């Protein structure tokens, strides 16, 4: 329509993006109804650290969704050897990913696809949520939702186990996964299958008790675990200090309605405490 | 949330002036295009303006009759496309039975209501062949309508507040000792606001509240205390004069709302016809 | 250059709605359906229904276009 095409940027099950003057373009049932999800969720939304759909249009059963162009993503940057990640800008990504999480999530929408390579960051060091291919309004109770929502290796338990409904606890785990690979540069709990995931997360963590999530065995694909003791947190992360082993432990919390929302994640002494987040444009760039 | 929505932001307007001015730029620039192409074949505003309510009324028909039950929120969800649709469109140029149809198929999807093209078209009262051509022309319209809604699918509906209400009125104002006796007439009211243009004038909020309160001041029950002491307007004693004003001005539009007459609509139906035979 | 808490300033133009974890103490919990142990199991509660509920009811209730 107004847009040069500049440069092909990759291919998806659903649509193709290419970079175009600077702006990031995605090209029976009638249109899709993953880019009407992300089109009806990013016209409500306005914040610094979601991803801005800035215009639509197409033709026949064909749309063209135009987004801010962002330079990279956490996948990236994380699986990048060269760069170091330092506490500080752990702190700064997480900061951002929860700031964009805190917004969504007053705005009653999960984005339910949380990963690295969903955390985009512009030239500037901004880190912006995207792909809302998967995100929902949450807090009705009329609506059923789908368990197999968020990538295997970033699903919460409770999902493992067939949660139908579920809050932003699917959100925050995804997050702790997130901090979780930040900290060790590879995937926390890679699971090759809905068990091996579930295992890796017992052999990791603890098999959780009835005591740690009161109605564990109330979800309906619950299957009962052998008990493993789960290595200490400090064991796995070595380099973490006590505030930000706190936060592991909140985003790892088995009851996902114990589990920190991006809020109480927000207000923790890890936020607060030395050093300061990476400022966006000192942030590591591949 | 409502209070930062594309809704709020585009699609509440000032006063029935701005819409109708909206409606007659619509006929007006249809009529343009009609005579530069090539008498009275073409709808007045006002003909316009009661087809459009026949054919929301036929709207609301069809997703009542729809199997699977679809939820009232995707009901609102194309009710509001339909109207939004029709400030800036004319019957003449795209005919209201199939943007009607678009809607509620568009609806379906953005509302996360998962039903197939099939079973969609399925619950049209039409021939095989006719709902294949009924699916082909909403399929052909679906952008179309995408673009008039400038790409603004969330609909903010009456109905959640309406529930918000109900559970603030049952937890803070005991003096209503049953607020569910509210609930019918309230329903009764918020389905005839839904008729008018309230639905681009008002807030679902103040919608929501209207209905309340009528159903309440029908019941025989003065509830200015809830605005005064529990939404404590009594602080701020204009913000209550606005809110009461809105309110007065929302039951004005019910009052004043003629739904249209079948001989009426009948006419303004056969020249509507004659307007697409000819295009 | 350290981190702050400051919560999101987002004008709601309608009455205040109470603090989730309060909706419990305040009574509003009385009239919404319970969270069934799944539900519960998962982390959906009672709560957020009622929350979102009255947020809802009071978004824009002050607002003129």
């Amino acid at each position: 329509k107004r847009y040069e095409k500049l440069d092909f940027l990759g291919e998806g099950q659903f649509a193709t993006v290419y970079k175009a003057r600077i702006v990031a373009i995605k090209k029976k049932d009638g249109i899709n109804r993953t880019a009407l999800r992300e089109i009806k969720l990013l016209q409500e939304l306005s914040h610094p650290n979601i991803i801005g759909l800035l215009d639509a249009f197409g033709h026949k059963s064909n749309i063209s969704l135009v987004f801010d162009f962002m330079e990279t993503d956490l996948e990236v940057i994380i699986k990048d050897n060269s760069l170091v990640l330092t506490p500080s800008h752990i702190k700064a990504y997480m900061l951002m990913t929860l700031q964009g999480l805190e917004y969504l999530h007053q705005h009653w929408i999960l984005h339910r696809d949380l990963k690295p390579n969903n955390l985009l960051l512009d030239e500037n060091g901004v880190l912006k949520l995207a792909d809302f291919g998967l995100a929902k309004s949450f807090g009705s109770p009329n609506r059923a939702y789908t368990h197999q929502v968020v990538t295997r290796w970033y699903r919460a338990p409770e999902l493992l186990f067939g949660a139908r409904m579920y809050g932003v606890g699917v959100d925050m785990w995804a997050v702790g996964c997130i901090l979780a690979e930040l900290l060790l540069r590879v995937p926390f709990l890679p699971g090759d299958s809905d068990l091996d995931q579930l295992t890796r997360i017992f052999e990791t963590l603890g098999t959780p008790t009835e005591e740690q999530w009161p109605d564990m065995c109330s979800l309906p694909d619950y299957v009962t675990f052998k008990s493993f003791p789960g290595i200490p947190l400090h064991h796995i992360f070595s380099a973490a200090g006590d505030d930000l082993l706190d936060l592991i432990q909140g985003l790892f919390l088995f009851n996902p309605c114990a589990r920190i929302t991006a809020t109480q994640a927000l207000k923790m002494k890890y936020f607060s405490n030395r050093p300061g987040p990476t400022p966006g444009c000192q942030l590591p760039r591949p | 949330m409502y209070h930062n929505s594309s809704q709020k932001r585009h699609w509440t307007f000032s006063s029935e002036e701005q819409l109708a001015r909206l409606r007659a730029d619509a006929n007006r620039k249809f009529r343009c295009k009609a005579v530069a192409n090539g008498d009275p074949v073409f709808l007045e505003p006002h003909e316009e303006m009661t087809l459009c309510k026949y054919y929301e009324k036929r709207l609301l028909e069809f997703c009542s009759v729809f199997k699977p039950a679809m939820p009232r929120s995707v009901v609102g969800t194309a009710c509001m496309y339909f109207k939004r649709f029709y400030l800036n469109n004319s019957v003449m140029e795209y005919h209201p039975r199939i943007i009607m149809l678009t809607c509620a198929f568009l609806a379906c999807k953005v509302d996360e209501f998962n039903v197939s093209s099939p079973q969609f078209v399925g619950n049209l009262r039409e021939s095989p062949l006719g709902q294949e051509k009924a699916l082909e022309q909403i399929l052909e319209y679906e952008l179309l309508l995408i673009q008039q809604l400038n790409f603004h699918l969330i609909v903010h509906n009456p109905y959640r507040p309406f529930e918000g209400f109900l559970i603030d009125l049952k937890t803070r104002y005991p003096i209503l000792e049953n607020p569910e006796i509210l609930r019918k007439t309230a329903d009764d009211f918020l389905n005839r606001i839904a008729l008018t243009d309230a639905y681009l004038l008002y807030t679902p909020s103040q919608i929501a509240l209207t209905a309340i309160l009528s159903s309440a001041s029908r019941a025989g029950i003065t509830m200015e205390s809830y605005l005064s002491e529990s939404l404590m307007l009594k602080e701020n004693r204009t913000c209550l004069s606005q809110l009461l004003d809105i309110m007065k001005s929302m039951r004005n539009l019910v009052k004043k709302y003629e739904p249209p007459r079948s001989e009426e609509v009948a006419v303004l139906k056969q020249k509507l016809e004659r307007c697409h035979s000819a295009e | 250059a350290l981190y702050e808490y400051q919560p999101l300033q987002i004008e709601t133009y309608g009455p205040h709605v109470p603090e989730l974890e309060m909706l419990g103490r305040l009574g509003y919990l009385n009239h919404v359906r319970a969270a069934s142990p799944q539900d519960l199991a998962g982390g959906y509660t009672s709560s957020l229904a009622c929350h979102r509920a009255l947020q809802d009811a009071f978004s824009g209730l002050f607002w003129q276009p």
